[PDB]
């Protein structure tokens, strides 16, 4: 499964959306401004050194996801599953956590 | 026995003392609409209030002991430019020699200096990472007592943080002149607030300091979770004291849909600057006026007023039906035309019986002059739903500790950063 991973290195995005499904993947470099995530499911998708400003994630579950090195700015993580465990080294400012999901306190 | 006093006037700020201090102030200092005797001090150089004292009240004794007392209320640190960025708020130095206080990341300090520059420094520090603080924001009654034989301290909100021995320090000299301006403050916009400076020519005791504080405190007048007027017509969001991770919310319209504190709240987040509790969760909780025959907009105590609840971005109304099953018995909100002879007028509750301050409480009342009672949060099946009990007024009368009667109101306010 591990030989099987994909890579995405750098990658910018201007206004848009984002439903989507995606497994064994990792995006690096990204650079993502303004941009909403609603309605995603993230199976063993690592985002690193990524910068994320004025995002928004809506609706999302992930399994062995994780925000490593990431910056992220005036974001909102609304209805998520996105503990505080799935960002490893990260960087939050003016970013807000509302109505989050019932899960373990760790990876399971 | 006040020297200092700066209070409102009309279109200035004048001395209560007979002293005559000479007061002028800068083109950018800024007043509270409602309550102007506040005074704010933006981050500039013309933002400046200059009070000059008289010759024969300049602090020029080495046994001399004096105090001062004020409000201040100091907004939220927002990102990493104020950490380790020591500013200045007030200062009486001259010639490196006098009383000085400043503000820190988290801290609140006096300085005292004597003509040998020995520094001694009293702090206050409140931390940040708090889920719900008592003083990110809000105002503050900080008072400082200098006692040139045994100690200075510090007094938040007439009780006691810190104190150190100053017996070293010689003599201390004082301006003629005393400062208002944030001064060593590298954040271009960071600003505060200031409330009643008073001077005193002694060390206060707490007796004494308690007595100011419950003059200064407008006991007879609600406040909200920043400390100043309760407003009619303006959106309130809404917390339990006993339970502060949850907020109000409603599930159906009318009768049959109960309001309740659903939970838990969410976090605002800075990453080793901040990591409170979301205050702009739930239901807003608009205040109209029924019988208050004040022009102000202001709320005051024992007034008689009704609550709209804004669900949906529409405004409803607090009631319930006096005649059900026991005395905890379930409020809700119903369409404004539709609500007959239901229970909707409500009083509001600032001080005690015995006129001691406490926080803001609602008492429901019928028609007729009946106390429903208290409003407050009980569970039936897991569910914390809203209640107006007499309930409370029994613990009240029998001097107990009531649990939930006790509610906290909060505007937007650009102080706290959130994103609505
Ligand atoms: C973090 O936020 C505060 C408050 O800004 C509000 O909250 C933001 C999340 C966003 O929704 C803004 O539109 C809100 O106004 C920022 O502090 C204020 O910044 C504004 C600039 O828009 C300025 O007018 C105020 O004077 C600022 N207040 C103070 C006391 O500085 C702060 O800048 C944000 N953090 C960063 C790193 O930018
Ligand atoms: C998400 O949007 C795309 C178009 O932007 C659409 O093809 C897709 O069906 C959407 N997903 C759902 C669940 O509607
Ligand atoms: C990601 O972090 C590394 C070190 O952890 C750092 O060198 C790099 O600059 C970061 N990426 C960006 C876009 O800043």
């Amino acid at each position: 499964y591990a030989s099987r991973t994909k890579v995405f290195p750098g990658e910018r995005v201007e206004h848009v959306t984002f439903n989507f499904t995606l497994e064994n993947q990792i995006h690096r470099g990204g650079q993502y401004f303004n941009d909403k995530f609603i309605g995603l499911r993230l199976k063993s998708v690592s985002f690193e050194d990524s910068l994320f400003e004025e995002c928004y994630f809506e609706d999302v579950t992930s399994s062995n996801t994780f925000f490593r090195n990431c910056t992220f700015i005036n974001t909102v993580f609304y209805n998520t599953d996105l503990f505080e465990y799935k960002f490893v080294n990260s960087r939050l400012i003016n970013s807000t956590f509302l109505h989050n999901k019932e899960g373990c306190p760790l990876d399971v | 026995t006040s020297i200092l006093s700066i209070v409102y006037k009309k279109d200035d700020l004048i001395d209560l003392s007979r002293y005559g201090a000479k007061i002028n102030i800068g083109d950018r200092v800024y007043y509270d609409s409602i309550d102007k005797n506040q005074i704010k001090l933006i981050n500039l150089e013309s933002s400046t209030i200059e009070v000059i004292l008289k010759n024969a009240i300049v602090y020029n004794s080495m046994y001399e002991n004096f105090s001062t007392s004020f409000w201040i209320k100091i907004p939220k640190y927002f990102s990493k430019i104020n950490l380790n960025n020591e500013y200045t708020i007030i200062n009486c130095i001259e010639n490196n020699s006098g009383w000085k206080v400043s503000l820190n990341y988290g801290e609140i300090i006096w300085t005292l200096q004597d003509n040998k520059q020995n520094i001694q420094r009293v702090v206050f520090k409140y931390s940040q990472m708090v889920n719900i603080s008592d003083y990110i924001n809000r105002w503050i009654f900080v008072t400082i007592t200098n006692n040139r034989l045994t100690k200075s301290k510090i007094y938040i909100n007439g009780r006691l943080i810190d104190q150190k021995p100053i017996s070293n320090l010689g003599n201390i000299h004082a301006s003629n002149k005393i400062m208002f301006k944030l001064d060593g403050c590298r954040d271009p916009r960071r600003y505060i607030m200031i409330k009643y400076f008073n001077l005193f020519d002694k060390e206060l005791n707490e007796k004494e300091i308690k007595d100011l504080y419950d003059s200064q405190s407008n006991s007879g007048i609600l406040k909200d979770f920043w400390g100043n007027y309760l407003q009619y017509d303006k959106p309130y969001y809404m917390l339990n004291l006993f339970d502060p991770n949850k907020y109000v919310d409603v599930n159906n319209i009318g009768i049959r849909g109960y309001m309740y504190l659903k939970g838990p709240r969410g976090s605002v987040v800075t990453t080793n600057i901040y990591l409170n509790s979301t205050l702009y969760e739930g239901t807003k909780f608009i205040i109209k006026k029924y019988a208050s025959g004040n022009e102000d907009n202001i709320v005051r105590n024992n007034d008689r007023v009704y609550i709209n609840v804004v669900v949906k971005n529409k405004e409803y109304r607090l009631a319930t039906n006096a005649s059900q099953a026991g005395v905890e018995k379930i409020l809700s909100a119903l369409e404004i035309p539709d609500v007959g002879n239901l229970s909707q007028v409500v009083v509001m509750k600032s001080k005690d019986d015995q006129g001691i301050r406490n926080k803001c409480k609602m008492n429901l009342q019928d028609n007729n002059g009946n106390d429903i009672g208290f409003i407050g949060f009980h569970l039936y099946d897991n569910i914390a739903k809203l209640v107006a009990s007499n309930w409370y007024n029994r613990q009240v009368g029998k001097a107990s500790r009531t649990f939930g009667c006790s509610w906290e109101f909060i505007p937007v306010d650009d102080g706290w950063g959130e994103s609505s």
